[PDB]
């Protein structure tokens, strides 16, 4: 699960940016 | 390869446009990733400065971008996490239920970060969280 999250918040740092 | 996925002058524009003494920091490597559409993690960053360190040439920004790519990225492998809270299996989580998991583990987004998030996904309490991940991964 956790390595999943990293993926969920790196494509959401994504769209912030 | 890499340009299969991003925009080949766009890379060369954003190094320019952060590069200092020809080198590029980590962070500002993983800013432009952003812009260029890649989707960077802590491992990513952590990666590239056991190779190099923290300011990269050009030939290295490249190397990390590639490292950036993920083309394994998907739905099924992003929902992982909240089909776990998702106890009942309905397909959705409330807000808040989506914004304690983001900001309590993993590369935690700050508060305001998710909030953001999921409200520029929805307006509804209630996310459909596989739609939602469809959506980030645009």
């Amino acid at each position: 699960n956790i390595x999943s999250l990293l993926r969920v918040q790196a494509h959401i740092r994504k769209k912030m940016v | 390869q890499l340009e299969e996925k991003v925009d080949e002058s766009d890379v060369r524009i954003y190094f320019n446009e952060k590069s200092s003494g020809g080198k590029i920091s980590i962070d500002n490597a993983s800013y432009n990733a952003r812009k260029l559409g890649l989707a960077p993690s802590s491992i990513d960053e952590k990666k590239i400065k056991e190779l190099y360190g923290d300011n990269l040439t050009y030939e290295q920004y490249l190397e990390y971008l590639s490292i950036c790519v993920h083309d394994k990225d998907n739905v099924e492998e992003l929902i992982k996490m909240f089909a776990h809270f998702d106890n009942n299996c309905t397909g959705y989580l409330t807000k808040s239920q989506m914004k304690n998991i983001l900001t309590t583990w993993g590369d935690a987004l700050t508060d305001q970060e998710a909030i953001d998030a999921l409200n520029a996904f929805s307006s509804e309490d209630n996310i459909d969280y596989k739609l939602f991940c469809e959506d980030i991964l645009q």
